[PDB]
């Protein structure tokens, strides 16, 4: 069956720049190509059909180009709402086939995280587990470091993290680290802190609480 | 106008069978062709098949000739698609789509239906508040943990609050149960903050007020 | 050994009918006579009737000859008593009792069954925490309000905590709904405090953790 | 039918004292009288039968006395566990009849209330009503005064109270006052206080909180 190849599966670009996502068929598909945009929530819109043709709604900074085995979608002016994975599809032959996706990041000016720490609920201590949560909010770029200290003793291999998709209004991330202790362990210690390193912080930031 | 509303998530037995629903509105149903698409967690998109509602005829991708089986009730404006003998390879999101002809393309997508396949039985989540201790920016959230399988919805004030919210991707734990965080930032009358968790695979709905203790002696 | 466990509370339609249950254990049932007693909110005690289980024969108080009607299933070790065309005057607690003969007396009582009679439909309660702001004696509680009819149970840690607890009598409000307070005093590891409300007439059970926010920045 | 009369329906007595609850039939009942004890929870125990005879369990500070139309239950040494409403019953004639009850208080040494105030939950403000709760704990005697001030302005006709039965271990009361405002009204004011007058307080006690 006709393979659709998008060799570059992750591309990042500046608000403003022209961007070009690329699609290659194994053989000629006669401009029988469509381009799909998939937002982080998972919703899938249809941008361009028959190579060059814009589905109503789509702004005219989207352009379809190409022929034969080679097709491009280009976004001329780049804006935050354009954060998505873009896919190509051919209807030249059955089965219908899709490119493996190009995930597009937006590059914007550095912005440090706001940091919040949240202690476990009393309702949680009943479980026998405690969960301390640290929140890094609206930062760019995505690269960030989070260290858990307990009573000023650095923790290891007892934390899990999670990071949002980039926001489609201000092009930032947010991040959620979760330290997990036993009730026993959580109530052997007074101080709980997360310390954050990020490009936009001239020096690290520690947020703490003091149990009891 | 035009919508395709899909059956809620599914946990499924490794060996079972499942009929997904796609309830259509805003067009005359039989005047458009319905295709189904698979998306595995790597986020590749495969075409599964197509059905003509007017008629009932079909054209399956041969990848799924054994697995999937599509049908329509003209009346209820609703197509379906049944996976047979599910393995773990069936664990995916499943969109239903409409074909427009200008030529061809898929101009309206469902939101999708997450299917999971596992022996592991359902477990709905515990929901705990996240509230700080001590700027015109304070944060609350609530912590949705130890649930299975993967899909939970999280809302604030029944949909009222969208600005400030970040619901984080889940993390699988050593337990084999997932766990999620949802947080809101706010300006600093005392509006309440209520997080509405819906875990459909266990029929677990929870509304947890997150109490900010401002008062002092 | 010996018990008489009674049907849970009842809201009832002004005109309806109701069969109370009295499930007996710890004695051979037919070897003792069963009487029923009424207690109106003024707390006067009236004798309603008597039934011999072995036989099924009865002797009603003539006050209630029309209203009440007693029976037994030998098998399930269980007597019953059915109020007909209930007015508001039927709104009372109803004990079942056993007769001992040494002579006669009622040596084992049920806990009682509250019957209410009203058009007003059921409403289960909202439950809110009570937690202070700022001794080796701190207080928490939780607030059970706007429910109907009158009986709610309140527990702490599923029965674990008895010392320190005071569940207050309810107050009828201008609304026509009742409202109650339950409070615990404590010594000052951080044990949790969970108040378990059961309002059987609405099948409303709630478990509310009461969060004491000790931590500081 | 045979009326049973207990003329005194509320009697209070000191830990230690002898107490005598009294019962009068309309006509001779031939010592066919029983005495019942009813605890505040509502449970109903059987104390004495055939006038003078103690149901196993009952301690021997309970005594049954009398004949004809006149019968007495006396508690010789009084203790806190004896807080109850005691009832007489006759089995002389059907229908079986009961005395209208004697509620017995225990008199003990004065003890002031511990006072706690509790502000409304945020979960409650959604309702559109606010409930501030004041708690007077383990006091004697039962007589007490509770005033709600809001921003040092004395409230009126917006509060309801409730008082427990006397405890059967330490012979005290506790009390729950509830001020009820609209969300609108509760958030127009900063200070909320209840002030308590009781015999055991040389001067009044105010507990306050400061909203926001």
């Amino acid at each position: 069956d006709i393979q659709m190849t998008q060799t570059t599966s992750s591309l990042s670009a500046s608000l403003g720049d022209r961007v070009t996502i690329t699609c290659s068929a194994s053989q000629g598909i006669n401009n029988y190509l469509n381009w799909y945009q998939q937002k982080p929530d998972g919703t899938v819109k249809l941008l361009i059909y028959y190579t060059s043709s814009l589905h109503s709604g789509v702004p005219s900074r989207f352009s379809g180009s190409g022929s034969g085995t080679d097709y491009s979608l280009t976004i001329s002016n780049l804006e935050p709402e354009d954060i998505a994975t873009y896919y190509c599809q051919q209807y030249s032959n059955l089965p219908y086939t899709f490119g493996g996706g190009t995930k597009l990041e937006i590059k914007r000016t550095v912005a440090a995280p706001s940091v919040f720490i949240f202690p476990p609920s009393d309702c949680q201590l009943k479980s026998g587990t405690a969960s301390v949560v640290c929140l890094l909010n609206n930062f760019y770029p995505r690269e960030a470091k989070v260290q858990w200290k307990v009573d000023n003793a650095l923790q290891s291999g007892n934390s899990q993290e999670s990071v949002t998709e980039q926001d489609s209004k201000d092009s930032t991330y947010s991040l959620s680290s979760t330290l997990t202790l036993s009730k026993a362990d959580y109530e052997k210690h007074k101080v709980y802190a997360c310390e954050v390193t990020h490009q936009g912080l001239s020096s690290p930031v520690t947020k703490s609480f003091n149990r009891g | 106008e035009v919508q395709l509303q899909q059956s809620g998530p599914d946990l499924v037995k490794p060996g079972a069978s499942v009929k997904i629903s796609c309830k259509t509105s805003g067009y005359t149903f039989t005047e458009y062709i319905m295709h189904w698409v698979k998306q595995s967690h790597g986020k590749s998109l495969e075409w599964i098949g197509g059905i003509i509602p007017n008629n009932g005829g079909t054209s399956y991708n041969q990848k799924f000739k054994d697995k999937a089986t599509m049908t329509v009730d003209k009346s209820s404006s609703t197509g379906y698609m049944e996976l047979r003998s599910l393995t773990s390879e069936d664990s995916a999101v499943y969109y239903c789509t409409r074909r427009e002809v200008y030529y061809y393309a898929l101009d309206y997508w469902g939101q999708g239906t997450l299917v999971t396949v596992s022996s592991a039985s359902t477990k709905g989540p515990s929901v705990f508040p996240l509230a700080p201790c001590s700027e015109s920016t304070a944060a609350l959230g609530c912590l949705v943990k130890d649930y299975f399988p993967e899909p939970v919805t999280v809302s604030w004030n029944s949909g009222a609050l969208t600005s400030g919210v970040h619901t984080f991707p889940a993390v699988l734990q050593s337990s084999g149960l997932y766990s999620l965080s949802s947080v809101v930032t706010v300006p600093s009358g005392t509006q309440t903050y209520t997080c509405n968790v819906d875990h459909k695979p266990s029929n677990t709905k929870v509304d947890k007020c997150v109490e900010r203790k401002s008062c002092v002696e």
